[PDB]
């Protein structure tokens, strides 16, 4: 009661010796104390970073997972433990997080709540530091996830710390599987020890490739690596929004096929015959099959393979079968590969590589005069891709539209709309592709996509630019991109533009019809889902819905996914024929149109193809419908002209400034969603767009 | 055929209720306020239980043996009887342990809910222990008439009260650095609470103190004033203080410091728009 | 709090306002990106309060 | 000598209505100076800067 | 708004005046108040001045 400076009095020294003491103990107090202090607060301030350790009798019995990112942010966390704790088997898992920074502001709450506190553990501390390895167990864990920061300065210098840090956990947990998900496809092939690799630049680029072919295939690769229970808007009043965002919860799930209570009957019958009849049965989608003589997956192998009691059977179904109650075009390969560990595909090929002043558009060469898309006159419809650099990712864009099974005559002249000139390392690549061109430019200026062809080109694939990722805030990604595709919406209603977003969020800036107010009703759908905490909050977006806004915040659920599922990747990797195994399916497209009415059903639509073509349906791209006296009159006229006739007016002056003819230039009050394995008695309407997995040809 | 879904899962009766508990979002609070008024309804009850009793007329263990007892300075002895011996109520009794036994079970129901690491991390922490010690011997007190009338530290729920009231404010609001000031305020309280029911229960054998005198005496302590008018004479009561005071200094300078690292955050972001003052202003 | 934010477009009651002005930043490095954090911002606050008459000054024309 | 937090002893309430105002008067000033604590110390560190005033007293003659 | 864009010329709606300056010389000097130059121009040409640009020597 004297060192807490109380002093009740009821005990006091009453002698001048025990007096001087209690003088000369209080003077010590105040001489010995502050300076304790001193160091205490100079190592208070250090106790809020370097926070959290994993004790060693944990590791014995926990049995946890650690994730070693650069820098955590509340995006990319929460898209994370929605997707590694939404499987009953990882209930018991803890996440540790080797971030050397400190944490979020945001990070901290969300890591306090009572869900997220016994599970989510957080120690600030670099991977390629073994004291700080040793924190994390990294010797004991069951996985080890490594993901890239996309939002650095310098992109080639953040997957270098990748690298790094993928050898820094190698030799000190040899014993342990590696997860790592690199940004750029050069630096593919120093991590090719790892288990499972996601790129992000190759896989993205496939998948913006494949939406010019498969609409909406970048919605349908999305939906299927994103865990959902598949309840997302069952409380909607709308029709499609109840079963769309039932049918999204349809996942890849592998089984062997005696133990399958879905295909154990079809042991020695075709696999047609096995795929057609679980769908019209069980309502499953028997996708490919991998045999236990080889470790290659093949999708859809056709109708003369045959089932057998040790085959691997992948299908799409709302949950596991588990947790269910009951000139002429050579075809060669390209010769130079950009980077190592390029996958060879047999593609088109022109005949003798044409030259690199062949490739270009805007100036043209001895061997054509041309300076246009109007005066080389293509057959079919353009795909104008506005990226910034060319590199190694875009040359992945080029060879799923140049593949052999696609059709000869359908081939679309790819142009490219680089903002700055391509290097002879990338005008290499391509040189042997037939019909792709290049052309310096921007999206925003309106004369270089008039150069380009968009009066008649079917889509517009607009790149993220690698400039615009450093962004601070979150809308300065994409505050110049949605603006300057924003403006071709209006000046190109009928053109099909497909936009990279940096951050998922800004979809909502997307689409933007102004007298519209059902932007708000899509906020309504998010909050519900926000408070159930599902996956795909994004889901009912009109832009991403209809495949026309794709974030690569997207596909990093494709790492944590493979897992549990260690084919995810492959399964992934082979529908956008990144690569080909022989004898496995390519995934195509077919429009349904009044001939083929007469199949009302989807389930009867199963039964004509795999009886027939032996192609199995995916899913159904689904579209709704949602002199003074004379000038006078001139100024009456032209000051009462409508905003439509303004941007009209706009377009045809510059076509006859630069030279285009100004005929051919004469929109969208479309809905389109994805349905992926709808049930069998789903409706076929006109306009519907039916995704297949169509045999190998050369099988 | 007809399938149905994640089957497999909540037809369980423990991941159905796991759900309920845990998983759910929306039950958590409900779950909470159940537990968190609860702990107050006892603590309010231990309030009650002291208000209406007076030792003059006799303490003794349940039953007949009672007699009334008296304090004198000059012998250094203690007088253990009235420290453990309190002839609470019947009633006090009953609404008090069926508390107590709904604690326990809904405790260690959560106990093996939750177990994953080999029941370890459960046991340890500080909030099960201090259930367990303030209701665990209000359990078998229903077995023997002589330990009906026994003193057990139940004011020590307004810990737990704190703890589930923290849980609470966590997730919902029903501002940030109103948040733990809040919080603040309550461990104040609870500090009091259990210096003033502690001293109030301990002066029983000497100084005869009664609930106010002691809150008064609490507070001119903890505010380091201590006028000495109201003072600890016996060394239970004294040691009550020296313990009182030095958990003082280790449960409240952790509180100052998440403050102080909200004081900061209470600069900026500062402002809101009622929402009734929208319907009018 | 930013209008970009709908959680802060709530506590300013966007959806009961009589008039939002926005107003660009004048003196930023940029000036063709301080007409989009505008332009955006406009589109922010129409999504989440259409019916609400919108006051735009904007820098570039 | 109570809101000094020294507390003699000498002179105290004996009564409880003057118990019960010193325990709320010390109450109130927990928390009614901390408040006017917290904006002087936001004042304490602009103190240290834009210090000085040649008075006009001083002008005159100086 | 619109009022300012149009004394500016920046939006020309059909049927609608510009603004124009006149100089007062010492021809003009006759007319010696404002209210006068306002009668003069409201019966010959039907202009409306809004203000007056004065010159001082300071
Ligand atoms: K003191
Ligand atoms: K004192
Ligand atoms: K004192
Ligand atoms: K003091
Ligand atoms: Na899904
Ligand atoms: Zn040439």
């Amino acid at each position: 009661v004297t060192f807490s400076t109380v002093g009740y009095g009821d005990v006091t020294p009453k002698i001048w010796p025990s007096q001087l003491l209690v003088v000369i103990m209080i003077c010590v107090a105040l001489v010995v104390l502050p300076l304790q202090f001193e160091e205490l607060v100079y190592l208070w301030m250090e106790r809020q970073k370097s926070g959290g350790n994993y004790s060693r009798h944990r590791a014995q019995t926990e049995k946890h997972v650690v994730l070693c990112v650069s820098s955590l942010k509340i995006d990319l966390l929460m898209d994370f433990l929605n997707e590694f704790y939404a499987h009953p088997r990882l209930q018991d898992y803890y996440v540790v997080i080797l971030c050397p920074t400190e944490m979020d502001v945001q990070v901290r709450r969300v890591l306090q709540i009572p869900l997220w506190s016994q599970r989510v553990i957080y120690l600030q501390g670099s991977a390629l530091k073994d004291q700080d390895l040793m924190r994390a167990k990294m010797d004991n864990g069951e996985a080890c996830f490594i993901l890239s920061s996309r939002n650095e300065v310098d992109r080639t210098a953040a997957d270098h710390q990748t690298i790094l840090r993928a050898w820094a956990v190698k030799d000190f947990a040899p014993n342990c599987p590696l997860y790592v998900q690199i940004l750029k496809p050069e630096n593919k092939f120093h991590v090719k020890f790892a288990d499972h690799v996601v790129c992000e630049e190759e896989c993205k680029y496939a998948m913006l490739a494949l939406n010019c072919i498969c609409p909406a295939t970048s919605t349908l690769i999305t939906l299927l690596v994103h865990t959902s229970r598949g309840q997302e808007g069952q409380e909607s009043p709308e029709q499609w929004q109840r079963m769309y965002g039932r049918c999204s919860g349809n996942e890849v799930y592998h089984i062997r096929m005696g133990d399958s209570k879905f295909f154990r009957e079809y042991e020695g019958k075709s696999f047609t015959y096995a795929a057609f009849h679980a769908h019209k049965k069980y309502g499953v989608c028997l996708i490919g099959l991998k045999r236990e003589d080889n470790k290659s997956i093949l999708l859809n192998p056709g109708p003369r393979h045959i089932l057998a009691a040790s085959d691997t059977c992948f299908y799409i179904n709302i949950t596991k079968e588990e947790n269910s109650a009951f000139v002429e075009y050579v075809k060669g390969y390209p010769p130079n590969s950009p980077y190592i560990g390029s996958s060879p595909t047999l593609c088109h090929l022109l005949p003798v590589k044409a030259p690199f002043c062949c490739l270009r558009l805007d100036k043209g060469c001895k061997h054509n005069s041309y300076e246009d898309a109007k005066a080389y006159g293509f057959k079919n419809k353009l795909i104008i891709v506005s990226a910034e650099t060319a590199g190694n990712g875009l040359y992945n864009f080029i060879v799923p539209l140049r593949a052999y099974y696609r059709s000869r005559k359908e081939l679309n002249p790819i142009v490219l709309l680089l903002d700055n000139k391509p290097d002879h390392h990338f005008l290499e690549a391509i040189c042997c592709f037939p019909m792709v061109y290049y052309m310096e430019g921007s999206v925003d200026n309106l004369d270089s996509l008039l150069q380009c062809g968009i009066i008649y080109a079917d889509n517009l694939v607009v790149v993220d630019k690698e400039s615009t990722m450093s962004a601070e805030e979150d809308y300065m990604a994409d505050a110049k991109t949605i603006v300057n595709v924003q403006t071709m919406f209006r000046l190109f209603p009928s053109l099909s533009i497909t936009t990279e977003l940096t951050h998922p969020s800004n979809m909502r800036f997307m689409q933007f019809r102004a007298k519209d107010s059902y932007s708000l009703a899509l906020s309504k759908l998010e909050k519900r889902e926000r408070e159930n905490g599902s996956n795909l909050a994004f889901m009912f977006r009109l832009p991403f819905a209809a495949g026309r806004v794709f974030s690569i915040s997207m596909l990093d659920t494709l790492l944590y996914q493979s897992f549990v599922k260690d084919y995810m990747i492959t399964i992934t990797r082979l529908l956008l024929g990144l690569d080909t195994t022989p004898g496995s399916g390519y995934l195509c497209a077919m429009k349904i149109t009044e001939g083929d009415l007469w199949i009302r059903t989807y389930g009867r639509l199963f039964q004509k193809l795999c009886s027939s073509s032996a192609e199995i349906p995916i899913g159904i791209y689904r579209t709704e419908s949602h002199a003074a006296e004379w000038i006078s009159q001139q100024r009456l006229s032209l000051y009462r002209r409508s905003e439509r006739q303004e941007l009209s007016e706009l377009v045809k002056n510059r076509m006859k400034h630069l030279g285009l003819p100004t005929t051919g230039y004469d929109h969208q009050n479309t809905l389109s969603y994805v349905l992926i394995n709808p049930p069998p008695d789903t409706r076929l309407e006109p306009s519907d767009i039916v995704y297949l997995i169509r045999s190998d040809p050369l099988a | 055929r007809v399938q149905v879904e994640f089957y497999v899962n909540e037809n369980t009766f423990k991941e159905r209720l796991k759900l309920f508990f845990i998983k759910n979002q929306r039950s958590s609070l409900r779950i909470r306020l159940f537990n968190f008024s609860l702990k107050l309804l006892t603590c309010l009850l231990y309030i009650v239980r002291v208000l209406l009793d007076d030792p003059a007329l006799g303490i003794g263990c349940w039953g007949c043996p009672k007699q009334n007892y008296s304090f004198n300075d000059s012998s250094s002895e203690i007088n253990w009887a009235p420290i453990l011996w309190v002839e609470r109520k019947m009633t006090l009794w009953a609404i008090q342990v069926i508390v107590a036994i709904i604690s326990f079970l809904e405790t260690m129901l959560l106990i093996y809910l939750s177990y994953k690491g080999n029941i370890w991390e459960q046991i340890f922490r500080v909030s099960f222990v201090l259930e367990m010690i303030n209701t665990l011997p209000f359990i078998i007190t229903i077995f023997w008439p002589p330990l009906r009338n026994l003193f057990i530290p139940v004011f020590l729920n307004c810990w737990l009260a704190k703890h589930a009231l923290e849980n609470m404010i966590n997730d919902f609001h029903r501002s940030a650095m109103f948040n733990q000031v809040l919080i603040l305020f309550c461990t104040l309280l609870c500090l009091v609470f259990t210096g003033t029911c502690g001293i109030q229960h301990l002066e029983r054998a000497g100084e005869n103190l009664s609930l106010l005198t002691s809150f008064y005496f609490c507070i001119v302590t903890f505010s380091t004033v201590g006028y000495g008018d109201v003072t600890p004479k016996i060394w239970p009561s004294q040691l009550l203080v020296v313990i009182m005071i030095c958990v003082a200094l280790v449960v409240l300078p952790l509180q100052f410091e998440e403050l102080v690292y909200l004081w900061m955050e209470r600069q900026k972001s500062g402002g809101n728009y009622s929402r009734h003052r929208a319907q009018t202003e």
